[PDB]
């Protein structure tokens, strides 16, 4: 006979003792524990509401692995990627060069809380979450590899987070902000609730069913297991927030919060607004990217927030707002700058496209259509060379994206300047200059793409300098994914 | 030679721009067009572009040159339309 | 315009196509590309500084880290076929040795050994899953980390071995305590002073090589041939057949990781100087595992002789990594 | 430690004994044993060349069935079926039918063998052949019945060798004959080796290898798992047929390979040859079913049976004619009569369709054709009636099949007929009728169900009681496959 | 026109979605369908009057017996997950209590002991897979079929264990006779006639009912209780350890065939009569099963005990079942 | 009332044929025809329908009727185009 799970499992996260032969804050020094004056004996309270144990484990993580590996050489000598939408294909190429390494990444962050954290049931969750990011990484790697000889734009699965291509800057300005750098407590709250629990388990979710309509059952298989391992370690930062809030540090627990979304969300608004308004087929398109914003993501983070004694960010009404604005202002970006990045930027404004475009965004032609509009008849007219850049674009100084907002008629773009300690700094929201503001240690020696540019660290110091400091050269470097086929229809 | 930053009217984004010290805000203006009118804004022959700086409003006229304005590099300038 | 490549370029050239170990294993860790600044903020933030110093500085050097190679070559997916396969193995015996009733079966002396130098191994093990999980966020490579990852998953294994065992225990003989007395063992008893000053210590060695040495070459050889070598033989021949069993079970882990801990000081030893800066961080930890082996194994039945047998046994392992 | 299998197989195989308290024929009866006076000993050379044992079977087959579900569930819910050409779910719809409860019977033909054959090695391997037939049975029932809501023809998966519809009664007719009626040496010459290792593995291949061609991967991961398990049992005949040449029985083995190819064939004829040369697309088609005859069953044999000190059987150029011939007659059989069979036959005749015919079959326009043209001219004309029966064909008292060969301007359909006590039989081919006179206690009072209509055993005795005494009714009863779009082509 | 179905028309009244297990299992023999002529060939054939002969002209009666229902509700892929498990349970014990040195460990006289009374077993064995396997092909219903079917890959697995085992100890001990001698002790020694003589009138009883209680009512838990309890037991008590666990082991695939045997009976008694042809057949067999439990038993240690013992635990099963 | 099978010219297919006891050869072929004749096979009306018994090549008489014949129940009879 076997126990009942329940009968036993407190035994397997009784494990704090009380050190002798070194100090308490030795053993937990306060830069990686993030204890906060809270005791050892209130951080046992800490108890995770999804319980897995070892043996649960290796079983069922056992099976999903066969499945996921056998579906993809059950469908590999077919080659669907071969024939699949290109911004289909370009979805994929962003996804993995943006995601797999920082998916490995996440392991360490994982290990963060697996040694430091001073609740027990973390210490365990958190290395069933190590676990959970070995695999992402790992598959994560299998997978894009099966595509090495179609492009080299497929290398950048793996070697994207080892440039200085501007992507990749701004993930890892994410990242290791949120998840490499923070104390355990930390991190529990900014990555697995704010980031994993509050975006990238909702994401994947959209990712999936996207990779299904459009015919990609390898990927859509690929994205829907990753997303089955979320909630089992993205429950970390709850019980977090619950011991913080409890305890006499609402304030500092909201802070962490507060960061963390702006930053989650100016990453997402690069990453997945543009894919779901614009790489992915009229036809295959469920609902905006501001519909699944509202839907998905909004709703549940005000429940998250209530029902832990936390309020809704100072920036929330702002949110809102961007939502009609913000990812239209990172695709144009991504686009007009489409040879700096490593995928084939899909244009997305045909005819029917711009209707759709103006279905779900009521003004969209009056303000974002007009830079379109010129994009447009230039292409037409036979002058592709005013649709490609020949400067850069000022970059955040917090979210390593392009500064840019609404154009046209309704023109609203705005620069939250800050000159601090003899330097001045560009920021492409209030919330992002105030996440330095707040903290400016933590980013003050930070330099962006463009004072790189400035400070002749980038040599030859033009554009073609530019390109090889980001390790890009032609053949990966992006153009139009529909090689402008979609400008046939204004002839 | 002096980098600013472009906040071109009508476009989307803040783009960075090497002007000279010598140059007037006209020259300025121009050099700014230069990545914004016929790329992703339209022309407007019928007026006149104009400088005034991002983060207080203050308006350049078109003869002062870099050199006079108190610009911190890398400083944010709206480049806008006007008839006068 | 450049050319699609047969694998990796980071792989490129090989001769062999790479294996699926290789594949999704090497050249991971982003944080090493800029020694200056590790991570993609300020320079002087505090993890900046503690990479740097302790990542970074270790007096244990290396030109191409990168370039190890689990001897296993364990990846997530072969990890869980291996570990599903064994854990089978060890639920199964639970499932049928409680079904003939092992425990009741048992000798209150027996019983006794159980609750002082069995139960209260939950805490060490912990220890040693919090001691590879640091190894995991500092080494300097992703496959030295990779390694480091799965033996921290091995350690909850012990840990959740010992839990489990601990609730029959309880059910069986719930005036004995077990369950609740063992932190006040793990802190109190002379037998596990040894063992808790040894781990306590190295726990707080934040090197890298230190950490690994201390925790990988140290301090797990002891805990390995002392709680699982002598306790399980002693098991075994004091009618405990499930923990006799049990034992040499969690000792195929502890094979697996010495087989990468021996890899790579084969590694260190490449280069000039590395064997005297191992053999140095040896020489400061072996006298607290020394304490360690006495402590725990003298209070044991025929006790002398499992100090002596544990002790070579554990040098040993070292003595064949040349060091 | 772990011995190699090597060092302890033969002791999982040493299992004879000479019984005691009944005797070796009480034990081991010749009827269901067939030993043939060959003694237990010699039987024990009995040595498969592929060996395997129960640790490795559970394991090996835990994981094949872990990867084909998990593929089925992964595409379910895309649901392929309901867009696939109709040649292609007409296909599907056929071979669950003809297939599935015969596969499941087969577990006890290898269940016959397990039991009854001296040779210990032939028993253990048949053990192991009975888990995979139960397998194939259960899976193939598994697969089609995600569709029963879809069409009442995938009830027939279930339902098909329940009635006595013409096709169900063939499939019995052979299987039954191959596999279920005779002794266990019998079984193993008869089926294993001239029918799974003869024809229904490399079929298998090719309808994988179809089935991907055409877009359905959960029907190609369900065919190409199931043929993996083949040779693990397909292997028991050889062995068989060697101890029977080294025996003094060459001609019995030989004559049991004669019977049980040709009734192979004639079965393969009207399952496999319609659908090769007829229900998958033009573009879709590697080669003919002559090509795929000649090249991966045809040759194979030769070699087999070479290799076994056995000679090509009596009628292997009368066969090689055939393949000219034999299935485009039972192809037009089936169409013509389509409301006879419960999936729905592609005509294939269309005129990019007929030189393809013409190509692969020179002559066919000139014969074949001819038939097809009057069906055309009809179905152009508005007299579709005239492209429906109003009576019953001759079926061949062996096959259980229409009696059909070359029309129009090569004109030679022949009557093998034979009268023997005092009933006339009518046979399709010179060999369907060997069959019956080398072995006539075997069939003499069976009867096909032209046999059954004429003798007042189908009522009402017209068309509309033979459909309802073969359990067909509208919904199930087949029509054109695309219906008759095909036919625009010529107005 | 006929409109699709939510389920097989044969299911089609049941209120409850149909299992996994129904929709693979139920209904699949057709040689039920013709009881005048089973196959369709002439119905004189030898193999049409034997089914007529010994499945449709059987004593034991039902209306409906594709209504039957195995409790464990087995199908292949739920049968190798289950089995799998299980073989990675007793290969892990091959493979630990070699390394173990645990052949090496036993004393000449039981190692005498096993070479009598464990290793013939393997005819013993092959002749239950040959039982089962028969019943599966005369069964007058898919569902019992299947439950005959897994039955016999069990009696194969038992084998397939005696057969590794024997290697093992003849490896270890050479000069025994282990993998040479089975066949002579099974054939001509006392302990084993009792058994041989059972099993071989069992295998030739060809009415369908009947096989069923003589194999599985009668013979099988007179084998269960004499080499799987009795000779187990003793192991365990003789420092055997390996054996004592490995047959515990195959004693969970006997219960599951004594659950299936179980829910059949429970299934014919719905039918007046049936009671009455079941307990003649038993007490028709039950004699030459006391000999077997008396002739194999008595030659043990303790041997009137195990017979006493074995006697009334295999009685118990049928008694159980209202037999 | 007697049942015969028909190997009709040029068709791919014997069929059954009811016919009559009392039926002509000619009678005989009109009855095979209905199931042939612009099914499967094309008409010719420079040409006439004979009767041939199919195991040994006999041929029947224009005239003669199916008593006469010497038929097996179910016999297989070739009908066959010519101008006599
Ligand atoms: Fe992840
Ligand atoms: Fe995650
Ligand atoms: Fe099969
Ligand atoms: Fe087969
Ligand atoms: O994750
Ligand atoms: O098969």
């Amino acid at each position: 006979s076997m126990l009942k799970r329940e009968d036993w499992y407190d035994l397997t996260r009784t494990t704090n003792w009380t050190p002798k032969y070194v100090t308490e804050n030795e053993l937990f020094p306060e830069e990686m524990s993030g204890a906060r004056g809270i005791s050892m004996e209130a951080w046992e309270k800490y108890d995770e509401p999804y319980k897995i144990t070892y043996p649960e484990y290796v079983s069922i993580q056992r099976e999903k692995d066969s499945g996921a590996y056998s579906i993809k050489a059950a469908l590999e000598r077919d080659g669907f990627v071969d024939r699949a939408d290109p911004g289909w294909v370009s979805t994929m190429q962003l996804h993995f060069g943006a995601i797999a390494l920082e998916e490995y990444a996440a392991s360490t962050a994982e290990a963060r809380m697996a040694r430091f954290a001073k609740a027990p049931g973390n210490r365990n969750m958190a290395t069933f979450g190590m676990m959970d990011e070995n695999r992402h990484g790992q598959i994560q790697l299998y997978f894009p590899y099966a595509n090495v000889k179609r492009s080299r734009k497929w290398d950048w699965a793996h070697k994207a987070i080892h440039t200085n291509e501007w992507a990749a800057i701004a993930a890892r300005s994410f990242f290791d902000d949120m998840m490499m750098t923070r104390d355990s407590v930390a991190v529990s709250i900014m990555l697995t609730f704010a980031f994993e629990t509050g975006f990238s388990n909702m994401q994947f979710l959209g990712l999936a069913a996207d990779a299904a309509e459009a015919g990609d059952h390898t990927f859509a298989s690929l994205i829907s297991s990753i997303q089955t391992d979320e909630s089992r370690h993205a429950q970390q930062g709850g019980p977090s927030l619950k011991i913080l809030v409890e305890n006499g540090k609402k304030d500092e627990a909201q802070q962490m919060v507060d960061v963390a979304i702006w930053r989650s969300w100016k990453l997402f608004s690069v990453e997945t607004g543009p894919i779901m308004d614009y790489y992915t087929p009229l036809e295959s398109r469920n609902q905006s990217f501001k519909e699944f914003m509202l839907e998905w993501i909004v709703a549940q983070f005000e429940r998250q927030l209530l029902d832990l004694g936390l309020d809704k960010p100072w920036y929330w009404d702002q949110f809102m707002q961007d939502l009609d604005e913000t990812h239209h202002g990172m695709h144009l970006g991504v686009w007009y700058w489409r040879p700096t990045v490593w995928w084939d930027p899909a244009a997305g404004v045909s005819p029917e496209e711009r209707e759709w475009l103006e279905e779900k965004y009521p003004g969209w032609n009056d303000t974002w259509g007009q830079c379109w509009d010129v994009i447009t008849d230039n292409l037409v007219n036979g002058k592709p060379e005013l649709t490609v850049p020949e400067t850069l674009p000022t970059i955040c100084n917090m979210c390593n994206l392009p500064i840019a907002h609404t154009p046209g008629n309704k023109w609203n773009v705005k620069d939250y300047q800050l000159e601090y300690e003899g330097r001045l700094y560009h920021f492409g929201s209030e919330a992002d200059r105030w996440c330095f503001q707040i903290d400016p240690e933590r980013y003050k020696n930070h330099t962006n793409l463009v004072d790189r540019f400035l400070k002749g660290e980038i040599q030859p110091a033009d554009l073609a300098g530019a390109l090889m400091y980001m390790s890009l050269e032609p053949g990966v470097m992006g153009d139009d994914a529909h090689d402008y086929e979609w400008v046939k229809a204004y002839q | 030679t002096f980098p600013i930053m472009s906040n071109f009217e009508r476009d989307f984004v803040i783009q960075l721009v090497p002007v000279d010290t010598e140059d007037t805000m006209d020259q300025v203006a121009e050099k700014c067009a230069y990545h914004s009118i016929n790329r992703r804004v339209h022309p407007q022959p019928e007026k006149i572009l104009r400088v005034r700086r991002h983060e207080d409003g203050t308006l350049f006229p078109r003869g002062m040159i870099v050199s006079d304005a108190g610009l911190r590099p890398t400083e944010t300038l709206d480049i806008i339309f006007m008839d006068n | 315009a450049l050319k699609p490549l047969k694998t990796w370029s980071h792989l490129a050239g090989n001769r062999r196509r790479p294996s699926e170990y290789e594949v999704v294993s090497t050249n991971l860790h982003y944080f090493t590309d800029n020694p200056e600044r590790p991570w993609e903020l300020d320079s002087n933030l505090p993890m900046q500084t503690w990479y740097k110093k302790y990542c970074f500085d270790s007096p244990l050097k290396h030109d191409d880290w990168n370039a190890f190679r689990d001897p296993d070559q364990l990846v997530y997916r072969t990890y869980n076929l291996l570990q599903d396969g064994q854990e089978s193995y060890v639920q199964g015996l639970f499932d049928q040795l409680n079904d003939r009733g092992h425990d009741q079966m048992l000798t209150r002396e027996w019983v006794e050994t159980l609750a002082r130098f069995y139960t209260p191994a939950r805490y060490l093990f912990h220890a040693l899953q919090m001691g590879s999980v640091y190894i995991h966020q500092i080494a300097p490579a992703s496959t030295i980390t990779n390694c480091a990852t799965y033996e921290t998953a091995d350690h909850l294994r012990w840990l959740t071995h010992t839990a489990y065992r601990t609730r029959e225990l309880a059910n069986c003989y719930p005036d004995v305590g077990f369950g609740k007395r063992e932190r006040d063992v793990w802190e109190n008893d002379p037998a596990w002073q040894g063992f808790r000053e040894l781990i306590e210590k190295a726990l707080i060695a934040w090197d890298w090589g230190e950490a690994f040495t201390a925790i990988n070459l140290v301090t797990k050889p002891a805990v390995e041939e002392a709680l699982l070598q002598q306790l399980g033989s002693l098991a075994q021949s004091e009618g405990d057949t499930l923990l006799g069993l049990l034992a040499q079970a969690q000792k195929r882990d502890a094979e697996r990781h010495r087989r990468w801990s021996s890899a790579l000081v084969k590694m260190a030893l490449e280069k000039e100087g590395n064997r005297e800066v191992l053999q140095k961080w040896v020489a400061k930890w072996e006298p607290l595992a020394d304490k360690a082996i006495e402590a725990y194994c003298s209070a044991l039945p025929d006790g002398e002789n499992a100090i002596v047998e544990a002790k070579s046994a554990s040098r040993y392992v070292r003595q064949m990594m040349g060091l």
